[PDB]
């Protein structure tokens, strides 16, 4: 070994980070938490396999010191949840959505702080129903979760069935309203405009006048497309003549 | 890259090495300080000073922080040099006119 | 309405040894007061230093406006290295021929004053207070009103204000406990801790006491025809270095 | 792009040489310390002979490794390139700062004797 | 309050820190003070008790963007990022209105 | 102070340092919401992972147990196949059922949309 120190003062100075670096390596920091990381979070996709999906969350200005221990906490408790659906059409998932909800710093009860969910959807209105509006357990919250989930799923059920039609060519260009409960599409040469509620069709008008589309035949078939959207597919493709 | 980050990685390395070495050393010196009881000193001799008047990247280091530092310091020296000619001689011929116009005043 | 503005002197001038001579520059006979007095007589101010001289002195060929009511205030101390400053109000260019006077006659050099922030405040506070017949001091609380106005990029904050009623203002103060600065002593500091904002360091304005007086960067504009001893007395406090 | 990491280097190497020189000035009188186990009052010529001692050891080693580069100035290294105009600017700013150092004098004896006439 | 003595990155990551705060990106989605919805006023009131009393402090603001020009202050260290409430920060934005029991409340 | 943070780090630094507003990466938090906060009672277990590396397709065998009735818990087992890239699923099998459940379940498990299948289970 080189003079790193000379040899009257090597005698003294310690050589032992150089003659092993793992005693100077022990101070600057592993292959088993890359790997493990790999199947929990496997687990955690699997559980993203759900929809409905709880994540936490933090405001940044809640935090304090206990002026005694020197140490730091969070004032207000804050809730994250995560809105998947899982998307048929494409098998993968839409761009998911969140709601996010704060404790009353007297009542130590929930109060909806800020959200992602679009203002169609009246998240207040549901908070303010669960449990009378005193949303204190996690249940409570799951609760308005679930709710606002299935009002999602709602929506992405209805556009993903209209995705479908207009793929295999049963219906000609359409447009859609942001939450797709009001509808416009031409199917050949016929054009219809409907107003949908969850998974059902409650109004429907055709515009367009043809020979053979007499009122008694525009009635008829005004009738019929009314129902659960399910067999909307189904009778529009019988009656495609 | 990586012939920049291997160096970065070695010279932070031998960074740490040089901690390691300052710490231990001090802490050398705090000890045999500490055999040094007393607050008097002793004269530290000829000969053993003598003796050690007879034993004794890194380099890369040295040079690049040596020439660097030639670098700015001279070129800030000058700047604040030559700033100090062209404004002291601007007080000089108005010196000169002063002296000038006085020295006719004088003759007057 | 009553303004003012404050010019340094650079020696202790005795104005009463060439009262004559201006009087016959400005073809009018002035009047001229004297009153030694001991405006800092708090404990922690002082109870040494603190005999100021002060001089009236006025160009009143009548009283019916600022300008010809406009008065001159001299004060000055032997102890203080640039010993006296001066006082004036109104929009009267006889003013300018006094000081023409002044510094041509004592050799006498003079400039015109500034304030900082700090003294801002700390003149804001001077003016409130006021002594009773029995050496005993009292405050008056105006509503106050802190006006900044910044330079920040592309003009993103011009200007914001804090406006502080007589109320919130006494209640702070109380909060403090017994104190003789409520400006400085509480009100600050609580701006700080609701909104982490240092006012002295801000690029404060103004300082205005509504109904009271205005405080300004150049000059004090006074509800009252006259300042109280203790305006003049920071001022001097101020003039040095 | 490596400029990142080559000023990162550029200040370490100032750290790195701080803490080499004050190695230095603590394994020298800790050997001292060593023969002698208070001998902390070496006196200022002896600190001043030390300190001249250090100064060679810089010429020594920045020697050493200028001698590792240039010796075969085979351009493989980045930093070696980027070494050469660091070398090159150390010795071409010379001249004006030896040109200003001289001129200033006549110039203040310029002053001088306006000053004297005056 | 207390208080060029400073190194790049530890600056860097404060400038990063006031981003955030006044941005909620480090990377800063939409200069580096213009906001998103630039707000030219808000006028907020604070209530809060102290000692059984009810203190009022009503802040007014004017500008072209009033919480980049905070932002800039911030940069500038004239306002301590850490005591910066969220209602001044930018959040219920467009929205003057009262504070009471920490929680924003729109002006009737 | 400068740290760097994963999937793995303290809580604790996390918050320290939270001056963001993003969600909690912490990962056994967001396991943990998944898995007794809002679907408690739910003792699921992954049994195969391998990930076919020449074809880049992860392939995974899950097994689920219900314990709300922890007097007879039910339990399934989904086999499953998904891109491992551009976030798609190429299919999935359920390859063992309690029999305990199984008719009343089959007619759910016989449908796509497996959030569906294991929602619905849950609840």
């Amino acid at each position: 070994q080189h003079q790193m120190f000379d040899p009257g003062v090597a005698d003294l100075l310690d050589t032992d980070i150089l003659t092993s670096p793992s005693k100077r390596k022990r101070k600057l920091k592993s292959t088993s938490d890359r790997s493990e990381l790999e199947d929990y979070i496997v687990l955690e996709n699997v559980y993203r396999m759900f929809g409905i999906t709880f994540f936490p969350l933090v405001d940044p200005i809640d935090l304090k010191i206990k002026d005694a221990s020197g140490e730091i906490f969070v004032d207000r408790e804050m809730l994250g949840i995560r809105l998947e659906v899982f998307s048929e059409r494409t098998s993968q998932f839409e761009k998911p959505h969140y709601v996010l909800l704060k404790k009353r710093i007297k009542s130590n009860s929930w109060f909806l702080f800020k959200h992602t969910i679009p203002s169609f959807i009246d998240v207040q209105g549901i908070f303010d129903d669960t449990n009378g509006g005193l949303v204190i357990s996690h249940d409570d919250a799951y609760l308005f979760a679930k709710r606002v989930f299935l009002q999602l799923v709602e929506v992405q059920k209805r556009r993903q069935i209209f995705k479908d039609l207009e793929a295999k060519k049963i219906i000609h260009d359409l447009d859609l309203d942001l939450e797709s409960s009001m509808v416009s599409f031409f199917v050949k040469d016929i054009k219809v405009e409907l107003f949908v509620k969850q998974n059902e069709i409650v109004s429907c008008s055709i515009l367009d006048d043809i020979h053979d589309f007499s009122q008694n035949n525009k009635s008829k078939w005004e009738i019929a497309l009314l129902g659960s959207l399910d067999d909307l597919e189904l009778k529009l493709n019988h009656s495609f003549a | 890259k990586d012939v920049l980050d291997v160096y970065i990685k070695n010279l932070e390395n031998q960074i740490g090495n040089k901690r390691y070495f300052l710490k231990q050393a001090q802490g050398a010196i705090d000890e045999i300080t500490k055999r040094s009881l007393d607050t008097e000193g002793k004269p530290v001799n000829s000969e053993v000073f003598t003796e050690l008047l007879r034993k004794p990247p890194i380099g890369f280091s040295l040079t690049s922080n040596f020439l660097s530092l030639r670098a700015q310091s001279s070129s800030e020296w000058l700047s604040l040099m030559n700033d100090q000619s062209v404004d002291q001689k601007a007080m000089l011929l108005l010196q000169n006119n002063i002296n000038s116009d006085l020295k006719e005043l004088l003759r007057k | 309405p009553y303004t003012w503005k404050f010019l340094g002197i650079s020696k202790q001038l005795s104005l009463e040894n060439g009262i004559a001579k201006l009087n016959q520059l400005l073809n009018l006979e002035v009047d001229l007061d004297i009153q030694t007095i001991r405006v800092p007589s708090d404990p922690d101010g002082g109870t040494a230093a603190d005999e100021y001289i002060r001089y009236e002195m006025r160009l009143d060929i009548s009283n019916l406006d600022e300008g010809t009511y406009s008065k001159f205030i001299f004060l000055g101390n032997s102890k203080m290295e640039v010993p006296m400053f001066l006082c004036y109000c109104g929009t009267d260019n006889r003013n300018e021929v006094v000081l023409q006077w002044l510094k041509a006659e004592y050799g006498v050099i003079m400039w015109p004053i500034k304030f900082e922030q700090k003294t801002m405040i700390k003149l804001a506070d001077a003016s409130i207070v006021h002594v009773t017949k029995e050496n005993i001091e009292q405050i008056t609380w105006f509503s106050s009103k802190l006006y900044f106005e910044p330079e920040t990029q592309d003009k993103n904050l011009r200007q914001f204000s804090i406006e502080i009623p007589r109320e919130s203002c006494e209640g702070l103060a109380l909060g403090y406990g017994n104190t003789m600065h409520p400006y400085n002593d509480a009100i600050v500091p609580y701006i700080y801790n609701e909104t982490g904002m240092a006012v002295e360091r801000l690029p404060l304005t103004s300082v205005i006491l509504a109904g009271h007086t205005k405080i300004m960067r150049e000059s004090i504009v006074t509800s009252t025809r006259s300042l109280r001893n203790r305006v003049l007395a920071v001022v001097l406090q101020s003039i040095q270095f | 792009s490596s400029e990142k990491q080559w000023e990162r280097i550029q200040q370490l190497e100032k750290e790195h040489v701080e803490v080499y020189r004050e190695l230095l000035i603590t394994l020298d009188r800790l050997y001292l310390i060593r023969k002698h186990n208070h001998a902390v009052i070496l006196s200022h010529t002896q600190q001043r002979l030390l300190e001249i001692r250090h100064q060679l050891q810089i010429n020594l080693e920045k020697t050493a490794l200028l001698i590792r580069l240039l010796e075969k100035p085979d351009n493989t290294n980045v930093l070696f390139t980027k070494l050469q105009n660091l070398l090159e600017e150390s010795n071409s700013l010379d001249y004006e700062l030896l040109q200003s150092l001289g001129a200033q004098s006549s110039l203040h004896k310029q002053l001088i004797e306006s000053r004297a006439e005056r | 309050l207390n208080d060029g003595k400073e190194e790049p990155e530890i600056r860097r990551l404060r400038l990063e820190k006031n981003m955030i705060k006044f941005k909620g990106s480090a990377n800063g989605v939409m200069s580096r003070y213009s906001s998103l919805v630039p707000i030219e006023k808000v006028g907020f009131t604070l209530k809060n008790e102290i000692n059984s009393r009810i203190i009022t402090i009503k802040l007014k603001f004017n500008g072209n963007d009033i919480f980049g020009g905070l932002h800039e202050l911030c940069d500038k260290n004239l306002i301590n990022i850490d005591k910066v409430p969220g209602w001044l920060a930018g959040e219920n934005g467009s929205f003057s209105g009262t504070i009471m029991n920490g929680d924003f409340q729109r002006e009737q | 102070r400068v740290e760097r943070i994963n999937g793995l780090t303290n809580l604790q630094k996390e918050l320290v340092t939270k001056y963001d507003t993003l969600p909690l990466l912490n990962m056994n938090l967001r396991l943990s919401y998944l898995r007794d906060h809002t679907y408690p009672h739910l003792q699921v277990s992954v049994q195969s992972r391998d990930r076919v590396h020449n074809d880049g397709i992860e392939v995974l065998v899950v097994n689920y147990k219900f314990c709300r009735n922890t007097m007879n818990p039910f339990e399934i087992q989904f086999k499953m196949f998904y891109k491992f890239e551009d976030s798609t699923l190429l299919k999935w099998e359920i390859l063992r059922i309690s029999t305990n459940v199984r008719l009343k379940a089959k007619q759910l498990l016989a449908t796509r949309n497996f959030q569906k299948c294991l929602l619905s289970l849950y609840e």
